[PDB]
């Protein structure tokens, strides 16, 4: 059937006219095909035979993958014709979803053809069945209705369908309706036997509008295929996850792992893709070859671990809390879970991006709430309470000294090594009685070769040679040195700023092996303080050691 | 109300296509109340799919009343068109801000132009598609509006103006900006009259400033008993900075003083030279720069550093180096103001500042991460404009520098 639904307006992009696409010649076998499947549409309304004076045209086509079906090109015609409102691009997480007591899936057939095409647009449409031989001048039709592959099908539809809906849903608050595609998800809680009933009232309200749907004989049964999903009446999960093993691996192929695992953290706690992804850090072509490194092979294979495993997720209760647990899983990765009763998950997720060169643990912690905040309006239109591994002392300390601003939600703190602590904390005035080091360094930027050096004020002085550097490596090697040749307690001073910032930022974790060494110094010291004094200025001190290198 | 100004976007510009923020429940439901009785007053309509124009709407409070915000900064971009700012009103001795926006929804918006206009109002979860309206009168946050009604608003301000010549009104967005030298319960009360001259001509209107005290403020070096090889270095280090802005700073005799390789903590002096030296560059610093001069044809960017124990500095400038005003603001604890809550109080205050003395808003970096930004900055937002804004990562040694 179509629909007495009235029409949503249509215009081509301005200054544009319809497409004139010339028709490819067929197998008479093919042109049979539509021949019989364009009478069978035309009685039915769905097209027209036009007049001669309809200049437009667009390539039509008939096959059957190994029933008869009918294809159209509508490339030029989708060029030409104006943007529509996006429909609908996200689908809703099942871990968003309130638990039902009956749900039903309704198919909607022949979906787009059941709605009408606005009246000036159709002359558009046209599109032409050769003759046997350009004999005799082919058959000219139009589209009365919404043409499959055509750009405004989608959302002029959904619009349809939604308005055909409000008379329904205005009579039965009790049901609950979800429209994604050509689909309908009804769920009740009403009695299964009542709840048959409703279904029957709504499938002749969608018959009268012109929507054929399924019968109790042929609606769907649970468990649900739905986009990747399982969703049984309790409980909800991926579809299986199967992860191919290869001696070789190109860009392709690792693209489409780290989706399967991307998928897969949804529900399965621990996914790791870190060191699987800085392998496309490459972003070449997608059938160059990458040798997997040891810690992408260690990553993937604890992946197959977790895998291993059969997990599911629970559905949403909005009279219950919603709560979010947060674990380190290694430098730089983190996992969570969000939770409304102890063991059921709604949902699992990871967050391990850096973010820059360096950074430390409370700064990808507060990151990582910041991830899930945003994930739970966008599910629940809630935000969680936070269970932290880290004590209000390290973060309170943390935030107040950073210079950046930052969202702190309430949380309680929970007790589950490895807690999150700030390995360590540079000083805040200098330290007395303790070795005031005046580093420096430098490259030549054409040989690149270079020195680090310092001299401090007990008289001691030292200089290490230093092959294919950087000003700005040299300089950090400098205040490695300095820590490394000091007691528990030292005074730096430097004229980089460049290595001023890097360290006042206080990381515990980095690209460079250099600042890892330099993390792994400042840890043993007791206490550390680092200052500035402008380069070249004369101070006393930094004169020195810039003459010295400089020699 | 039957005349429909004609409004055009700029040549070859589409209207906005800017993604709509998702939002809380509550946010949400508090919306769909906002626009089931707006489409009642018949200042909104339901559209069709055959619109793809999108501009994102917010939820904020400016007592248990919740307001709807649009951000029309994309549309404002591309529309652009249009038809001497008072440079005194920075001078006046007070100034009363008021909101007289309801104004703009007696007037209706011209018919062709309302499909730029359109919103969504989202859902949670996309359960649903959004809600998509677009807008019949004058909304609120158009660029459009104050220009459609600035007859009407110079007719009703004529009787006011004549009586009161002395009084400086300029009027931003929303906003009318209304100052007198007068005492300040003359003014408070000159303030009523034009609020009931304006109620009573049918304009319902619902923040007091003193631009008279608003200075830049001028470079500050430490004052200590005993120094040291690192309050040297510091000052030095400072002194050495304001040298690309003041031309009259010394340091030789400062650091003189450093001559040797020198503990860190060791206590020197400030010698005779040294002290007569930082001395002079202390009344340098009291004199304001040379050739600094507002350019009305280029953007305005502000930047901002956090202080810690709710201090926050700011500039303002077109030009690095050359600072048109400077400042620094500070919170109470209030039993809660967070950093965001902080940020974004101040963000108001320079951005009123700046309407002030030039009349445009200026860019922002913002010392904060965009997501974190994104999510909260409604929760403390008043003002109906909205200021472009990015978001940096503030160097330490400024920080320092304009404390
Ligand atoms: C009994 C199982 C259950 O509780 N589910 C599936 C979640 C209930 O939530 C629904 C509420 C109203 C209508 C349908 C509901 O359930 C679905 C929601 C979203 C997409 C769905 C997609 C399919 C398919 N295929 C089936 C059901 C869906
Ligand atoms: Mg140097
Ligand atoms: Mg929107």
């Amino acid at each position: 059937p179509i629909s007495p639904i009235e029409t949503v307006p249509v215009k081509l992009k301005p200054g544009m006219d319809g497409p004139k696409v010339k028709q490819w010649p067929l197998t008479e076998e093919k042109i049979k095909a539509l021949v019989e499947i364009c009478t069978e549409m035309e009685k039915e309304g769905k097209i027209s035979k036009i007049g001669p004076e309809n200049p437009y045209n667009t390539p039509v086509f008939a096959i059957k993958k190994k029933k008869w079906r009918k294809l159209v090109d509508f490339r030029e015609l989708n060029k030409r014709t104006q943007d529509f409102w996006e429909v609908q691009l996200g689908i809703p997480h099942p871990a968003g979803l309130k638990k039902k007591k009956s749900v039903t899936v309704l198919d909607v057939g022949d979906a787009y053809f059941s709605v009408p095409l606005d009246e000036d647009f159709r002359k558009y449409t046209a599109f032409t069945i050769p003759s046997i031989n350009n004999e005799t001048p082919g058959i000219r039709y139009q589209y009365n209705v919404l043409p499959q592959g055509w750009k405004g099908s989608p959302a002029i539809f959904q619009s349809s369908m939604t308005k055909i809906l409000e008379p329904f849903a205005a009579q039965n608050p009790d049901i609950v309706i979800y429209q994604y595609m050509d689909d309908l998800y009804v769920g009740s809680d009403l009695e299964i036997g009542q709840h048959r009933t409703k279904i029957e009232e709504l499938r002749q309200h969608l018959l009268r509008w012109g929507l054929t749907t399924p019968d109790k004989k042929h609606q769907k049964e649970p468990p649900f295929l739905w986009m990747g999903y399982e969703l049984h009446p309790d409980k909800w999960t991926v579809q299986p996850i199967v992860l191919p093993e290869k001696d070789s691996w190109t860009v392709n192929d690792i693209q489409k792992l780290v989706g399967k695992l991307n998928w897969a953290s949804q529900i399965y706690p621990g996914i790791k893709v870190r060191q699987l992804s800085k392998l496309l850090r490459g972003t070449k072509a997608l059938t160059e070859v990458i040798p997997l490194t040891e810690e992408a092979e260690l990553e993937l294979a604890e992946n197959r671990e977790i895998l291993k495993e059969p997990v599911h997720g629970v559905y949403y209760d909005p009279s219950k809390d919603l709560i979010a647990e947060i674990q380190k899983q290694g430098q730089g990765q983190w996992t969570y879970q969000i939770y409304q009763e102890p063991f059921k998950n709604l949902k699992t997720g990871k967050y391990a991006r850096m973010r820059g060169a360096h950074t430390n643990d409370v700064k990808q912690l507060t990151e990582a709430v910041q991830k899930i905040t945003t994930e739970s309006i966008v599910i629940w239109g809630k935000t969680p309470k936070f269970k932290l591994p880290i004590q209000k002392e390290t973060w309170e300390t943390w935030w107040t000294e950073y210079w950046q601003a930052t969202w702190i939600p309430e949380w309680e703190f929970v007790n589950t090594p490895p807690l999150v602590k700030l390995w360590y904390q540079l000083e805040k005035e200098p330290i007395v009685g303790a070795e005031t080091f005046y580093v420096d360094g430098a490259a030549n930027r054409e040989t690149k070769l270079g020195k680090a050096g310092y001299v401090t004020n007990k008289g001691r002085q030292k200089v290490v040679p230093l092959t294919n550097t950087t000003n700005q490596k040299t300089e950090l090697q400098a205040i490695y040195l300095a820590l490394q040749d000091s007691g528990l307690e030292v005074n730096i001073v430097t004229d980089s700023q460049y290595a001023l910032g890097i360290i006042q930022a206080q990381p515990d974790k980095s690209e460079s092996e250099l600042v890892n060494q330099i993390i792994e110094q400042l840890i043993k010291k007791e206490k550390v303080y680092l200052a500035w004094v402008p380069a070249h200025k004369g101070i006393g001190g930094n004169e020195q050691v810039d003459k010295l290198v400089s020699a | 109300p039957i005349e429909t100004v004609p409004v055009k976007l700029k040549p070859g510009m589409d209207g906005p296509k800017v993604k709509q923020w998702p939002l809380t429940e509550e946010k949400i439901k508090a919306l769909v109340e906002i626009c089931t009785e707006m489409e009642k007053e018949g200042k909104i309509s339901k559209i069709g799919p055959e619109n793809p124009y999108n501009t994102p709407v917010f939820a904020i409070k400016k007592s248990t009343k919740w307001r709807k915000l649009v951000d029309f900064r994309e549309l404002n971009k591309r529309t652009q068109d249009f038809w001497p700012h008072p440079a005194g009103l920075k001078k006046k001795k007070s100034v009363t801000v008021l909101d007289v926006g309801d104004a703009y929804f007696s007037v209706p918006l011209d018919e062709d132009f309302r499909k730029y206009t359109a919103f969504t109002i989202p859902s949670i979860n996309n359960e649903t598609p959004g809600i998509r309206y677009q807008y019949n009168v004058l909304p609120q946050g158009w660029k459009g509006s104050p220009a459609i009604f600035q007859s009407s608003m110079t007719k009703i301000l004529e009787p006011f103006k004549k009586q009161n010549p002395d009084i400086v009104i300029y009027q931003y967005m929303d906003d009318l900006y209304v100052g007198s030298d007068l005492e300040i319960g003359q003014h408070r009360t000159k303030i009523e009259e034009l609020r009931q001259h304006l109620l009573r001509w049918g304009l319902t209107t619902p923040y007091e400033l003193h631009p008279d005290k608003w200075t830049v403020q001028p470079i500050v070096l430490p004052e200590k008993d005993s120094w040291t090889v690192n309050d040297i270095q510091k000052l030095v280090g400072k002194l050495n900075w304001a040298s690309q802005i003041y031309p009259g700073i010394k340091v030789r005799q400062l650091s003189k003083l450093l001559r040797g390789t020198k503990a860190l903590t060791e206590v020197i002096p400030l010698t005779e030279e040294a002290e007569l030296e930082l001395a002079e560059n202390r009344e340098i610093l009291k004199e304001p720069v040379h050739g600094v001069y507002y350019d009305p044809s280029k953007d305005l960017i502000a930047e901002i550093q956090k202080q810690g124990q709710g201090q926050w500095t700011y500039q303002i400038y077109q030009e690095p180096f050359k600072n048109l005003k400077t400042g620094k603001y500070a919170r109470m604890r209030g039993a809660h103001t967070n950093d965001v809550k902080q940020l974004t109080e101040a963000v108001q205050k320079i951005t009123t500042e700046s309407i002030v003395i030039w009349g445009k808003t200026p860019k922002f970096k913002l010392p904060i991460q965009k997501e974190t930004w994104e999510t909260w900055w409604t929760e403390y937002w008043q003002a109906t404009w909205i200021p472009e804004w990015e978001f940096v990562n503030t160097p330490p040694l400024v920080k320092l520098w304009y404390q």
